[PDB]
């Protein structure tokens, strides 16, 4: 365990209303 | 079931329990030895961020709204504008993940269903 992840693969989930 | 799941926060891995029974909802990692816990409150959450559902990646994360609508200097033309804080969870688990993921939103959702 020293690095095997990807914070570059994330995506942003469905919500509704978009005050962005 | 729906309201928990075990996720990383901070290189520790601990257990994600939400709340619904508050308003405005609110998420609880709490350390696995017991070491601490972060608080979130889905309200208070810019925004919600979990993993793709093409991506094998089980993770879970809560975005804070930031205050950079100031985005300013401080005397030497330096630059403040504060950082955007979110917090990030790890999931060992698409499933917990994905009995998580639909809570928050399921929850979220009411936010704006409310607003």
């Amino acid at each position: 365990d020293l690095e095997v992840l990807s914070e570059e693969l994330f995506e942003d989930v469905p919500t509704k209303s978009q005050i962005s | 079931p729906s309201h928990s799941g075990a996720a990383i926060f901070e290189k520790v891995s601990g257990i994600i329990a939400i709340n619904e029974d508050v308003s405005p909802a609110e998420l609880t990692w709490r350390s696995t030895d017991g070491d601490k816990v972060h608080t979130v409150v889905l309200s208070t959450i810019d925004k919600l961020q979990a993993t793709p559902a093409s991506s094998e990646k089980m993770m879970l994360r809560l975005i804070g709204k930031v205050d950079e609508s100031k985005k300013r200097k401080d005397n030497e033309g330096n630059e403040v504008v504060p950082k955007p804080q979110r917090h990030m969870f790890s999931f060992n688990n698409r499933t917990v993940m994905d009995n998580i993921k639909m809570t928050l939103q399921q929850i979220i959702s009411r936010y704006k269903d409310a607003d």
